[PDB]
């Protein structure tokens, strides 16, 4: 999360974020994301340019989460944002 | 000296499938035209009682949930009313030749590797993992639930070398005992036999059959197959049982999962029992992995600060990286 | 939102559960115990519910049966 | 490509636990690699410590069980795995899938060494049974001798030497022997004229490959077309796209000694038949021959017809 | 010199795209952030991040998940057998896709809108005076990044493999080894799996199977597919295994390769009374199937006599050589024939399924059945196949029942002349 | 003594049980119920299976279970009805009624929960409650 | 078979009424009956007790396990298993099983 | 249309009934009461009929009785 702040445009430390944290996933549609998890329940969705920097243990930032998704990408990610409806 | 990046090593003590085969006790030893046990199908009408959330949880789903039956179909295995002996029968061959890996990069490491195991074998035989693969063929540890009560189990060994028998053995399974490794004249034999079997010296194909009272018309207990349960389609069945023709059986692997029970040399607790010998030496039922590789005692480590470096470790660690080589494997990167 | 449930007996686990969203229904196949449902599919009233699901082939089990292989279908 | 002297045979080989994908399009019985390559493995191991040479297999195909599963009603089939341990942390691993089988095969041989001047029939064929005895035939353990060891000895047969009633006397004798069984052939000359048949529209040959094992329903201005065999796709090659590359090039080989390419598979046509259609059961081992000037290899029976 | 009119208005549009969440506070650092990217800087950002991407045509990852080594777009030739046939079929159609991190895609649709009916993918690999009319950069430009454009498409720069990528040992004609590591065909998987959905149902399937509802068929022709069996990929996240779409979601299913003795049955000759009976004929699906094949072709005239000259010729031989596979699985499985009623007719037929010889045999088993070769079965199995299959008599008055004739006749003379050795 | 000295491990118990009832010449006696699926298929079919095994009529070893361990007579609502068997979330299939609700604090994971974790021992008679799901055995957990 | 079940009378006609019972309910049941010369039904099964009643087959902690089997323990040392087989005991008395 | 009926006698109510469409003749199996036939086959001339029904293995109603599982069989 804070990786992707103190370098928020340097993806090089983006790959270092890939060189210390945890396993990844991708979302293939019309668009294209990936998504790297932290140990911190952060994951950072990636797309060309843009980014967006998750926080767990709160669902307006889960919002936010939901924010970069055309609805194609919402025909997708169902099981995904319904899975984190849990965390109270 | 790096590690090679590709290494193989091919199993030995290979088992077959058992066969089940019901009849009655004291028509003992003409137990040979004994029917199979076969596996049928019977409906189950149960009631939901597993644990429920309290996080979107409308009362109305959870007291509509609870108070309904549920209904299912099922595989069992029963024996016939009138035998009360379940008859368990395979095959066992004892290659021999646990030092030399079907595929290695390098040259130099695979003869540092046959000097160290050549060492091995040349400062002390087999007699350790013999006398302890003897122990679990002696009692009953490849009748996983089957043998948990039951009055009397008897498992007879047979060593074969044409279409004839060589020399037989017969135990009685409930004396010996489940975790105290005690000698015997007969278990000596025996392993005498496996441990010639394991060095090269000789061909070993033995034929085990296990004999045990359970009761009339009582439920045997073969492996059970996978549902992949890969989303939709969950289907009306459920628990379907593993079978060859017209016969419930166990896999092969199970088997051979209750042959290599040797592990006594746990870091964390010698109380609890020998199980099995795995590298990073793990329990898939308990959850917990053993021999963590933040100790010293990992299998890679082990092997890696004995073949490059020369660093031997302690003999009973030496037992169980000869185990990890008999048992076989997909090693390197 | 919960209405009821489609059927009166669980067929090993799974039951099809009767939605509310406003102007139009949800019927929904899913697991009990768990929760997570396996498709889904929208009608416009009860009428076309019952409508529907009693013009299937078969008698008691066997029509929620053909109605759990009918909504969960393979969409493509 | 050279006629045998001998016909080893080996009476019935049961495999325990198979490989049943051999291919990524096609699904059942393995591929003739690995029967040859067994044979290949007898000769690395066998032939050149009694001075024979192990050349083609032929495949018989008793028995076959593969562990399939069909719920749900469906006219699929999916399979049926096994666990492996847990994960490197402690929780769990992925699934990978692996095909099964419960195989029960018998294998023609061929022989063209001169160990039989210098040792007996008997001598040769208990050799090479009691060296197969201890291998993997398709990926998949050999079940050793039980009781049923009453057709485990051999037969071996000089097939050029002696006149003809012996050799359609003995040959006879071996095909009752080999009687439940049905023999396996390649018949690529049946795929070239069903594109010189299909050939009024496209002349693609996986397209035919997709348009011969199938059940085509003919409608009436229904009708369903005449099979003309037992005919089945099979693997029958590799058909090389890299160029080749030195021994001490590539990390990760299995040996660095040997070159290498990077290879996909080739599919072709074949039949099973019964044993007695065959004219000469010489006709009928796999061989493999190569031209690695290009990326060409199959295996074939060549001369079947 | 369309390329800027397609390069400067796709990006435009693209931005369009993104005019539908836009606030003031971002649009003032987003107008120059827009536009002068949008101009120039889109492609050197975009082009600097083009390697995380890879487009092959073979992919390495299927084998086994965890393994990372070397995939191939690299199919240069077609050079293949006479009669042999693979993925260098393809010519057209190629369904390449991507493999690597999602995230930078949009350069992939990029490169995609080269070949939207023109010759400039040839134009990405070289033509920079191409580039110099069109683009009209500097060179410096233009051309490094023309030479940043070609490696998605090529490999990464050096060879590679891993311990789980199935590397095989291949013999050669008297010399060494070449060992080969194989792929698998993704993109002739793709097109496969697509001609497969496309002939289970689609427009025309559901049309002539829904006249089949009807019966009311036009000129049309389906197929059914017995036997598919699933495989599947990547497990509980089909993703990681890159291109699969929820089309594909781990979907590759398999044509069958059975032999035909797959579904074994049990030999049904027992004691009892309903199988002694009835034990002349021997039948099984396969036998009435063949049966009534040889019966269908009895309506086949001189007209289109190509079939008819072939086909009855082979479609007899199955049925003597099947009975022949009957008494196969009746020989090695049931080896108990003792005394029951009924030893009179079937009496040739017990000595032509000649069982073991018993255990209490006297002296006199040598002369009791030993000059038995039983050429009567081939009476009453000629008998059997005249009355299963119709024998016209206008074929009679014609030469086909001289040839057919002669056909059963050399037919049942090798039938019996196999039979001539069934104890000697 | 004899089954409380086999539950405790003291020995092996093996019982063959024997009943006779008389009913009548020619009346009907009631075996267990399979499953069937009336789905579209042709013609029609049964519409009440009997289970059986080789030629004779049978009961299914769940519902002699089921029979044997009916000891629950400690129901906070009422007991005046009888025992009804002994289930987590106490329920019976035929009244379509849950007994011992998970609102209240009777349930088996509630009192295993208060009583493992916490040392919190409750009555007596629900501690045979306890024992008795766990003779009855199940899976529990998450 | 006959008409006996409930009706919504939404679509109750008197002719739907006298139109269903010209419509067949034909049927094939089982039934298991005893012999005509006998009046007595014979029931026999077997029963193991098999005993070790607090130690779980499957459990991921260890401190939970002996804290479990600490308590179960202390319950047995505490009282007997006398009330339990006595129930037990009361359902194979009597006939529950029929 | 209607040309004859294939069998003298009817095997309870169910018989062949032959009709004529021109230039081919249709062969259809069929109660004799109510009407409704199941299943039918079509032939081109009387002369493949008799020519086709005479090869049948029986004689007098046995033949009529394969010729109607013939006619009205199961054509999947």
């Amino acid at each position: 999360h804070h990786i992707a702040q103190q370098h928020k445009d340097t993806v090089a430390a983006c790959e270092a974020a890939e060189a210390i944290a945890i396993a990844k996933d991708q979302v293939w549609d019309g668009e294209g994301y990936t998504k790297y998890t932290f140990d911190d329940n952060s994951v950072l969705i990636q797309s060309g340019t843009t980014q967006y920097a998750m926080d767990a243990d709160d669902a307006d930032s889960i919002k936010g989460y939901a924010d970069w998704l055309d609805d194609e990408a919402r025909s997708a990610e169902a099981s995904e944002i319904e899975r984190l409806l849990e965390s109270v | 000296l790096s590690t090679a990046s590709v290494l193989a090593f091919e199993r030995k003590l290979d088992p077959s499938d058992a066969l089940m085969s019901a009849g009655a006790w004291a028509q003992r030893d003409a137990s040979q035209e004994w029917p199979a046990v076969t596996v049928r199908e019977k409906s189950v009408r149960g009631t939901i009682s597993n644990r429920l959330k309290t996080k979107d949880r409308d009362p109305a789903k959870l007291d509509a949930s609870i108070q309904s039956p549920n209904l299912q179909t099922v595989d069992v295995a029963n024996l016939p009313s009138d035998a009360d002996t379940l008859k368990v029968r395979f095959t066992l061959r004892v290659l021999g030749g646990a030092g030399t890996p079907s595929a290695c990069n390098d040259a130099a490491y695979r003869d540092k590797l046959l000097q160290t195991v050549a060492t091995y074998v040349n400062d002390q035989g087999f007699a350790e993992l013999a006398r302890r693969y003897a122990h679990n063929l002696a009692n009953a540890r490849f009748l996983w639930r089957n043998r948990v009560g039951a009055e009397a189990v008897e498992v007879r060994i047979n060593h074969i070398r044409q279409g004839e028998v060589a020399r037989a053995w017969r135990f009685d399974a409930l004396a010996i005992g489940l975790r105290d490794f005690k000698a015997d004249a007969e278990l000596d034999a025996l392993a005498e036999l496996i441990a010639s079997g394991l060095s090269g010296s000789g061909h070993v194909l033995l034929e085990v059959v296990a004999f045990a009272r359970i009761g009339d018309g009582q439920e045997v207990f073969p492996s059970q197959e996978l549902i992949l349960d890969k989303g939709d389609k969950k289907g009306q069945k459920s628990k379907t049982l593993y079978s060859v023709r017209d016969a419930a059986a166990i896999h092969s692997q199970k088997i051979g999962n209750a042959l290599r029970t040797i592990d006594t040399w746990y870091p964390d607790e010698d109380g609890l029992g020998p199980i099995a010998v795995e590298p990073y030496g793990s329990v898939t039922s308990q959850g917990k992995a053993y021999r963590q590789p933040k100790q010293k005692l990992d299998f890679y480590t082990l092997l890696d600060n004995w073949v490059l470096r020369d660093e031997a470790p302690a003999v009973e660690q030496q037992h169980y990286v000869i185990a990890n080589l008999i048992r076989g494997g997909v090693f390197g990167e | 939102k919960f209405i009821k449930y489609l059927s009166t007996a669980h067929l090993n686990y799974m039951n099809i559960a009767v939605y509310e969203n406003g102007s139009k229904i949800k019927a929904r196949v899913e697991n009990v115990v768990n929760g997570k449902s396996v498709g889904a599919r929208d009608f416009d009233s009860t009428e076309q519910l019952e409508s529907w699901f009693y013009g299937l082939p078969g008698s008691g089990l066997g029509r929620i049966e053909n109605a759990m292989n009918e909504i969960s279908r393979r969409e493509n | 490509v050279t006629d045998p002297e001998a016909l080893l045979l080996l009476p019935r080989l049961s495999i325990q636990n198979a490989n049943a994908i051999s291919s990524p399009l096609t699904w059942g019985f393995p591929s003739p690699g690995a029967f040859t390559g067994f044979v290949h493995a007898l000769q690395r191991r066998v032939g050149i410590s009694l001075d024979i040479e192990l050349d083609g297999v032929g495949i018989v195909c008793h028995r076959f069980e593969a562990q399939i599963s069909q719920p749900a009603g469906k006219r699929t089939k999916v399979f049926n795995l096994t666990r492996n341990p847990l994960n490197r942390d402690g929780s769990t691993a992925a699934i990978v899938e692996e095909g099964r089988a419960h195989l029960e095969v018998s294998l023609l041989l061929g022989v063209h060494g001169d160990g039989l001047d210098d040792h007996p029939a008997q001598e040769i064929a208990r050799q090479v049974q009691e060296q197969a005895g201890a291998m993997r035939l398709a990926g998949g353990s050999i079940l050793p001798w039980c009781n049923e060891r009453f057709p485990a000895p051999n037969a071996e047969l000089l097939m050029l030497g002696g006149s003809d009633e012996q050799r359609r006397k003995n040959q006879r004798r071996l095909t009752r022997r080999l009687l439940p069984g049905f023999a396996l052939v390649s018949r690529e000359a049946l795929l070239q004229q069903h594109l010189e048949t299909l050939r009024t529209t496209l002349p693609e040959a996986t397209t035919l490959d997709a348009l011969l094992d199938l059940c085509r329903i003919n409608f009436e201005p229904w009708q369903v077309r005449d099979k003309p065999g037992w005919l089945v796709p099979i693997p029958a090659g590799y058909n090389a796209l890299s160029p080749l590359y030195l021994p001490g090039e590539v990390r990760n080989a299995r040996d660095r000694e040997t070159p290498l390419r990077f290879v996909e598979n080739l599919f072709g046509l074949g039949e099973w038949l019964s044993p007695h259609r065959v004219a000469a059961l010489s006709d009928l081992l796999w061989y493999h021959h190569a031209e690695p000037d290009k990326g060409l290899y199959r295996w074939s029976t060549p001369r079947f017809v | 010199q369309e390329l800027r009119q397609f390069i400067e208005s796709f990006i435009q549009e693209r931005l369009q795209g993104k005019l539908d969440k836009l606030q003031p506070d971002e649009d003032d650092k987003r107008q120059t952030l827009l536009a002068t990217h949008r101009r120039e800087a889109w492609l050197a950002d975009a082009a600097r991040r083009v390697g995380q991407l890879q487009l092959v045509t073979h992919t390495l990852k299927p084998i086994h998940p965890d393994a990372r080594g070397s995939n191939l777009h690299s199919l240069p030739q077609a050079p293949g057998q006479p009669g042999l046939a693979g993925s260098h079929e393809l010519g057209d159609r190629l369904v390449s896709d991507v493999v690597g991190n999602a995230a930078a895609l949009d350069v992939f649709k990029f490169l995609s809108l080269q070949y939207q009916g023109k010759n400039l993918l040839n134009w990405l690999t070289e033509d920079s005076a191409e580039a110099l009319q069109a683009l009209s950069d500097n060179a410096e430009q233009a051309r490094e990044w023309r030479q940043a454009f070609i490696g998605i498409t090529t490999v990464k720069g050096a060879p590679a493999s891993h311990s789980l990528a199935k590397q095989l040992y291949f013999p050669l004609p008297g010399s060494g080894y070449h060992l080969l590591a194989p792929l698998f065909p993704t993109s002739l998987v793709h097109h496969v799996h697509a001609l497969l959905r496309e002939a289970r149902f689609g427009d025309a399937a559901k049309a002539a199977r829904e006249a089949r509802s009807r019966q009311e068929s036009w000129p049309h022709g389906f197929s059914e597919y017995p036997n598919l069996a699933i495989q599947k990929f990547g497990g509980t996240k089909p993703q990681n295994i890159s291109q699969l779409n929820n089309e594909r979601r781990g979907e590759n299913w398999l044509l069958p390769s059975l032999p035909p003795n797959w579904q074994r049955q049990n030999v049904n000759a027992p004691m009892r009374h309903s199988s002694v009976f009835e034990h002349d004929f021997g039948r099984t699906p396969e036998v009435s199937r063949l049966t009534r094949t040889l019966q269908r072709f009895l309506a086949k005239t001189v007209h289109n006599n190509l079939a008819i000259r072939q086909r009855r010729a082979q479609l007899v031989a199955q049925i003597c050589d099947e009975a022949l596979q009957y008494a196969a699985r009746l020989r090695e499985l049931e080896p108990g024939w003792s005394a029951t009623p009924g030893c009179q007719l079937h009496d040739a037929e017990q000595l032509w399924l000649d069982p073991l010889r018993a255990q209490t045999d006297e002296t006199f088993l040598q002369r009791r059945l030993r000059g038995d070769w039983p050429a009567e079965v081939g009476n009453r199995f000629a008998n059997w196949l005249n009355r299963a299959v119709s024998s016209d008599s206008q074929i009679l008055g014609s030469p086909e029942a001289a040839q057919w004739s002669q056909e059963l006749s050399k037919e049942l003379t090798m039938f019996k002349e196999i039979l001539e050795d069934e104890r000697d």
